[PDB]
């Protein structure tokens, strides 16, 4: 896995990804 | 209660400062079990409590000292759990401090000795803060303790700390060669495994342990190299569970720093145990199977009602499992 | 001492009075029988009165002393009766009792009632004092498997007529309770004078009053049936029973069992069921059992019974009951994807 | 003044009694034919008519006319049985008597013969409060009944009583009124009340009674009291929204649907009453457990959740498995996460929006 | 002098602040005539179940008649303001929680009232009464005689038993919002003469959440802090609430990824000696607030309109994804604060922390 | 007969005391103007001077001259309420007095009037350690209390309290000390007491004390045990176990470099020597922290340790911010979990272990 992801899992820190963008109502303006 | 050499001094030095009057009302002591606390706390009580001191040391002639010797002065208070039971409940507490508010019968000092602050329950010790703070004239505390960070903050800022160094290993070792007879390593062995607190390495050759601890080692030297940890759980379901997850921890650590390379390590006395360990397991898989066995252990000494054959037996079972290749390990956190 | 059941009571009634009656048992239907029985006989041979006592430990055995003792001027062929703790006699009880049958007389008829006495309770002086002059009445809930015929042989007695879906539904409905069941047959006859009783006319007059023990939620856990546990899950948190009792009981069967499985790979399981003490009727389903899980369960069902014991003993959690419900769907062949094992 | 729906509409009639045909029917075949037992028992909910065919019982056994199921109402006995002034009928509240002193004076009096009836009738109500040494007594007097006596005990708690005081009496169990009885008996009550009211109103009412009579006829008052003499749909519906609190299947059913405007008006709802952010957590936790154990087994549900049986069942046979394991484990981490959060409202927001929108990157 | 919550207890019904639907079906009860004779009044603490039940006592025994509208100057009205009425029995369940009191209360309960027209028992804190005391009342509860009235008041209501629910009609209060206790305050503190700030009082209505007591008692704090006046600057000290416009600044400092920049706010904030566990909270909740506005537009309150514009920014430029990064990386920096050496060190540490792993901008790998 | 320093010591005037100045102006400018609450609460740390700054007010409420925020201290009252035997004046210790029927009783006796003060004044302490049913009983008293009663509250752990009763009184919440404060009283304390000191001793008893003067007295009061009567830097140095040399980063270094046998020989040469294994942490945490603060600029540096900056400067090169990151994070794990292992040096060593396998 990659280097940052390993340091985040041992420093206790969670990641999260978006799975229904749809749900949001807003120019959340996340692709640039 | 026997009174060891290496208490001479300490005592020279609390003793002095009752004979200037210099004396806090609330002391608490830090040691490691065996290393004789209760024989200071009973010398400067019986000091405190004798009508004709003399010297650093009591008459043992007067009212006071044949009182003490029965056993029966009224001036005199213990707080101890039950004989049943494991810790000191409140109860106890409020009559104690009820009964101190009245005048002592023979008119001197009085003494009251908690045998363990560790085992006071929350409500207890939040009750003791208001009579510990501001006792009644001619009134002196003596608390003991392993690790003072366990008791409440309140109660701790509350008393003055002493502090029992362990003497020197040399001189810990040539006083168990006296006391007992056996191997250089076997007493070095035992020794390391007390944390270097003389008498409790007396402690555990007087008694069966010793044996207890051969059997355990031998049933890990044969549950190493087929795999098959749950043998070991008639080794370990016992009365003295904590004492025996103690051994096994220290065991899988002198494995892992015999890995790491070191020249020191607790269990002197197996070296082919440590060995064959260090061989046959990973560090991350000792690392994780030694932060299971704390945590275990921690939860037997802490968890009250707790049931012992399940949880070793899932701990064996775990580590079993973690055993097995593809298994995600536990890591540490907040 | 005759050992008796309660069919053969009143043959046993009309063949002789004998001078103590002792009523063991756990089904209250049958105690009461056997007591009215016993009285009715009495009160034919000529016993006009009655007392009754409960034996507690705020007991006052001056008065039942001062009975036996006393005489009477003309009510003579007194009956006593006493009514034991749940939990039984102690060795003060133990000591009275003995002290009050040394003073037993021909006119005096004594009935006990409570639950069974266990051998260290059956071994006691007073025991044995009466073991030469008394007759014991086992009184005995039936079984799932001989209910149905004791409630057909109930309402054959009664000049009614059960269909089978009727009297599978009354089984089901109160098993366990045959007090309820009897009251409910009684109802019925009551609403249908012509005594013919079909599925839907019971099916309207009976509502769910079972009683079980944990042993039958652990058998039910060991044959495989999901509904019958959940069910009798339902009715034991309804009843309001201590979920440590339950935890104990699963944890003995589902450590023999782990060991059982382990120890299986290379040794007959017939050897490994005598030398464990297996009783011999049971040996059927736990056999069974070993066909039905494997060494990758039994392990995740250990840790869901130790992590429901940590949350119920150190964070005294409201959710124990959710758990167990979550361990029984695991013992039975269910998926169960381990996100609540915390696996 | 119009005096209380509840008092006012008390049955005088076995015919004015809904339901429990199972119980009226065994009476009235019982009186008729003469086969009366020592001691009744009547078990149930709260507010199914216990205490009303207790007295309707009471007052067919010492009718003028004879013992029969369809008291005439217009003798002497009738009228006072009803307005509570009968000599021979001893009601008693063990609630408000439980001491054995207090008990032994009325049970006392069974050595004294009727004064104008054929029985005396004692009626103690809410006797599982009753004491141990009163139990005794009772079962004493219980054990030689005078044959001029008759019992009839009503309580919510049968478990409570003694094993040998059950065994000496028959047992009646009372069942739940079921929606359309309710539905029936307020429409009834409307109308002869002269109280304008709708359909929907009424199956809204019925609906949230419960099974109860008593709950239907408050929440009818309450009603009518805010809808100011008439009975509204939308009146009724706002009152049942005032006093609405089950936000937590409400939560579950907008988030699983990821409608975040509906998840944000039940959050300011939850927050307009006082309620503990934890507390809510742990009920959603739990919904969704059962959820997961009904999908594994059709058998987890119970009767204890009969009143959202529907939701929950439409829930397991809608929502995929995985992700209600999904919603479980970030609930979990949310509750772990919830005391160092900024605040427990901030946090339970949080969360419900990592549910919504977000998924978890796991290790490896 | 006195109190402001003691001496401001509302004595009509259009002094009470909201609750509009529980007035307006007492009111309509009054008037058509159709009263019953058990009310339970179940809310938070300080919304005014107390105080709506004494005015509904005022209104059954005021002299003039049964009616919505109190006078308020008859004598049986003045008596129950001064609690001098011999009628109004007021019970303390919290106090007298035994059976034996239960029945001597209820065994004097069909004697007729003294003066008024109407026995009303009042009992507070009914949720502390024993199970057997809950019992001792079914029966009366359910008949009472014709003069009297019960009157009930809780904070709990689930722990009463089902049979005590089904017997009474329930009004449940509803906490009061941020507007309502703003206008209340306004309104008290020109009856009293003092002189006040709009910011201090939308910041002591914010801090009161839905209580009214609360913001009474936080507004006498405010006076007796200020020396007889309410000002922004007072209430700001008081409540240690630092301004948001400081944390905004630090917040988009972090997002820039501008070492020096944060480092210059936290020198900054240590020569004035801003808590820091607060500075933590602060800055975790603008970004709370900035994740539920990118959830909804009409998330952000009326408050933070002073900066609402900057943070609608924020929501326009940062991806979801990167907020929930910053938002895990303080929480997990406050979850280990109290083990660190300083709380300066643990917030410097844990700002550095999230520095390192900032999505766009890391700092310098070494060579 | 001899008595503390804590005891001796305890403020008898507002100008007596040590910050808390808010809370003081707010008491000043209630009693003041007239506006006086019936309901007082103090929250806080531990030693911070709740029970004083109570005793004080309560000082100053039934003084003879009058309601004022300077009590004279002179007349029969303020004697009586220092010495702890004023009539008027209620002092309950809430655990040990955790049962309704005490508060039952006590709630009884309100409606008498008082004996000689101008009012009744109770003062409970642990508050929190009441039960749920005392609270309760007390919520409708406290509420609306009679004219002539007053109520003081101090608790260290408001969280326990219901909210109910946190709504009907004033809340003070007293900030923790800070090290210059309690160095100053330290230094006022020990002139007055005529007591040798070093400003070195001072400032580490004051470091030590972590924001509780209690705790610092204490402190002091066992060195001045310890050290013949004189408070030494040595004598300072010795009880604390400060570690002194630059252990710690040759420690820091060796676990960084992955060495593992030259940790283990540095372990057993402390261990021999016998040091503070939390001193040992904390300062290899500080090291960490400086360490990671000169990454982001090369001035941040302290002057102070302007002894071993080329250490310093390589490892803050040689070593990426994560790995610095981590290793901070697994010190602090072994710090919070030190009490619980079997020994402190075994909970030392696992640490140390775990850190070492962060190397690639
Ligand atoms: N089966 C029923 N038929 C008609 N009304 C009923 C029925 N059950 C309850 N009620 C109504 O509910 C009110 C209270 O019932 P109650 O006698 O208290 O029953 P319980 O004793 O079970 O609480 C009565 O005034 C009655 O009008
Ligand atoms: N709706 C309201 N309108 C006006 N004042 C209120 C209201 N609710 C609470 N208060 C204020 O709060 C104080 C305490 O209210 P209280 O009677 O204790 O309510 P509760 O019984 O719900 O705690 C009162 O003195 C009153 O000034
Ligand atoms: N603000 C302060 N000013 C001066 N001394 C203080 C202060 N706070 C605490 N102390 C000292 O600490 C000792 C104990 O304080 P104490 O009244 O117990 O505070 P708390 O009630 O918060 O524990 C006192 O004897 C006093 O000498
Ligand atoms: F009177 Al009921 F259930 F409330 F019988
Ligand atoms: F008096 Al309250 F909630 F505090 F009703
Ligand atoms: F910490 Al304290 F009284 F000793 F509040
Ligand atoms: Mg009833
Ligand atoms: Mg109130
Ligand atoms: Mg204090
Ligand atoms: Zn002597
Ligand atoms: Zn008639
Ligand atoms: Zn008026
Ligand atoms: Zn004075």
């Amino acid at each position: 896995t990659s280097r940052r992801d390993w340091q985040l899992q041992q420093l206790g820190i969670t990641q999260w990804s978006l799975r229904r963008p749809g749900a949001l109502q807003g120019e959340i303006a996340i692709a640039i | 209660m026997r009174w060891y050499p290496w208490l001479r001094p300490d005592f020279e030095k609390l003793v002095a400062s009752y004979q200037a009057g210099r004396g806090h009302h609330a002391l608490l002591i830090q040691a490691l079990p065996g290393m004789g606390d209760d024989a200071l706390i009973y010398a400067l009580s019986r000091y405190l409590l004798c009508q004709q001191p003399q010297g650093h040391k009591s008459c043992g002639h007067c009212r006071g000292c044949q009182l003490m010797q029965a056993g029966t002065h009224p001036d005199y208070y213990t707080l101890a759990p039950e004989k049943g039971k494991n810790t000191l409940g409140v109860d106890a507490v409020r009559e104690v401090t009820e009964k101190l508010n009245e005048h002592a019968r023979l008119g001197g000092a009085k003494v009251v000795w908690v045998t363990d602050a560790a085992l006071l329950t929350d409500a207890a010790a939040n009750a003791l803060l208001k009579t510990l703070e501001e006792p009644p004239a001619e009134t002196w505390f003596f608390l003991a303790t392993r690790e003072p960070e366990r008791l409440l903050a309140t109660l701790r800022s509350r008393c003055r700390l002493h502090y029992l160094a362990p003497p020197p290993e040399q001189y810990a070792v040539t006083w168990l060669s006296r006391e007992v007879t056996m191997s250089q390593d076997a007493l070095l062995a035992a020794l390391r495994l007390s944390a270097g607190s003389p008498g409790a390495a007396l402690a555990l050759f007087q008694g069966d342990n010793w044996q207890a601890r051969e059997t355990l080692c031998q049933a890990l030297a044969y549950s190493v190299p087929s795999g098959d940890w749950y043998s070991l759980l008639a080794a370990l379901n016992h009365e003295q569970a904590p004492a025996r997850l103690h051994w096994l921890a220290t065991l899988l650590m002198d494995a892992l720093k015999r890995h790491h390379g070191a020249a020191q390590v607790t269990n002197v006395d197996v070296p082919g145990l440590v060995a064959e360990l260090a061989n046959h397991l990973s560090p991350s898989r000792l690392q994780a199977i030694l932060g299971d066995v704390c945590h275990i252990r921690e939860q037997l000494m802490s968890v009250t009602g707790i049931n012992r054959e399940l949880l070793i037996t899932d701990l064996l079972l775990r580590i079993e499992h973690y055993l097995q290749p593809g298994v995600v390990l536990p890591v540490p956190h907040l | 001492m005759i050992r008796l059941y309660p069919e053969q009571l009143r043959a046993q009634l009309n063949e002789g009075l004998r001078a103590a009656y002792l009523l063991l048992g756990n089904d209250p239907l049958l105690l009461q029988e056997s007591q009215d029985a016993v009285r009715q006989v009495a009160a034919a041979q000529g016993f006009e009165e009655h007392h009754t006592f409960s034996i507690d430990p705020n007991t006052d055995w001056n008065a039942i002393f001062s009975l036996c003792q006393a005489m009477s001027l003309f009510a003579s062929r007194q009956t006593l009766l006493l009514l034991l703790p749940e939990n039984g006699p102690n060795a003060a009880i133990n000591e009275q009792l003995l002290t009050l049958t040394g003073l037993l007389h021909d006119d005096l008829l004594l009935i006990v009632r409570g639950n069974k006495l266990s051998k260290a309770q059956e071994n006691a002086a007073w025991f044995t004092a009466l073991a030469n002059r008394s007759v014991q009445v086992t009184c005995q809930t039936p079984e799932q498997a001989q209910l149905p015929r004791w409630v057909a042989a109930r309402a054959k007695q009664l000049n009614l007529e059960l269909d089978d879906a009727a009297n599978q539904v009354l089984c089901y409905c109160y098993e366990g309770n045959l007090l309820a069941l009897a009251q409910a047959l009684e109802r019925l006859s009551l609403l249908w004078p012509d005594g013919k009783l079909t599925l839907p006319r019971v099916e309207q007059a009976v509502n769910d009053a079972a009683h079980f023990t944990p042993f039958h939620w652990v058998d039910a856990l060991l044959m495989g049936k999901s509904k019958r546990a959940l069910h009798i899950l339902q009715q034991l948190r309804l009843e309001g029973s201590e979920p440590v009792i339950l935890l104990r009981t699963l944890q003995r069967e589902l450590l023999l069992l782990v060991n059982l499985k382990r120890q299986s790979a290379h040794t007959p399981l017939r050897a490994l069921f005598d030398k464990h003490r297996v009783w011999q009727n049971r040996r059927g389903m736990m056999g069974e059992a070993l066909n039905r899980l494997s060494q990758t369960q039994l392990r995740q069902a250990v840790q869901l019974l130790t992590r429901t014991e940590l949350t119920l003993k150190q964070d005294y959690g409201q959710s124990v009951w959710a758990e167990l419900e979550g361990l029984s769907l695991l013992l039975c062949h269910k998926p169960l994807a381990d996100v609540f094992i915390d696996g | 003044s119009y005096q209380v729906l509840a008092r006012k509409w008390r049955p005088q009639t076995f015919a004015d009694v809904v339901g429990q045909e199972h119980v009226l029917t065994a009476l009235a075949n019982g009186l008729s034919l003469g086969r009366i037992h020592h001691a009744y028992l009547f078990s149930g909910t709260r507010g199914v008519g216990k205490t009303s065919i207790a007295r309707l019982l009471a007052k067919g056994l010492n009718c003028e006319t004879g013992i029969t199921a369809t008291p005439c109402g217009v003798c002497d006995n009738c009228r006072e049985i009803e307005q509570g002034r009968f000599v021979d009928l001893i009601e008693i509240d063990a609630a408000s008597r439980t001491k054995v002193e207090d008990t032994r004076d009325l049970l006392d009096n069974v050595q004294y013969a009727p004064a104008r009836g054929r029985f005396k009738v004692y009626l103690i109500d809410e006797v599982h409060m009753l004491s141990r040494h009163s139990f005794n007594a009772l079962l004493k007097t219980l054990e030689e009944p005078p044959e001029h006596v008759k019992f009839l005990l009503a309580t919510t708690d049968p478990q409570k009583l003694p094993v040998t005081i059950l065994s000496r009496c028959l047992q009646f169990h009372l069942k739940a009124l079921d929606v359309e009885q309710i539905r029936h008996q307020l429409e009834h009550i409307l109308n002869e009340e002269h109280i304008a009211h709708e359909p929907r109103a009424l199956q809204l009412l019925a609906r949230a009674a419960e099974g109860s009579l008593r709950d239907a006829l408050s929440l009818t008052d309450q009603a009518i009291a805010s809808g100011d003499g008439q009975v509204s749909t939308q009146a009724v519906s706002a009152m049942l929204g005032t006093l609405d609190d089950d936000q937590a299947l409400s939560l579950v059913e907008a988030m699983v649907e990821a409608n975040g405007e509906r998840v944000m008006a039940l959050i300011n709802e939850a927050a307009a009453r006082g309620i503990e952010w934890e507390a809510l957590l742990v009920e959603m936790l739990g919904l969704l457990h059962r959820i997961a154990m009904v999908q594994l087994s059709p058998a987890a549900l119970g009767n204890d959740m009969a009143a959202i049986e529907l939701r929950m069942r439409e829930l397991a046979r809608t929502i995929p498995p995985t992700d209600i394991q999904l919603y479980y484990q970030t609930l979990l981490i949310g509750r772990k996460e919830l005391p160092y959060a900024p605040d427990r409202r901030m946090g339970v927001e949080m969360t419900l929006l990592r549910a919504l929108a977000f998924h978890p990157r796991m290790p490896l």
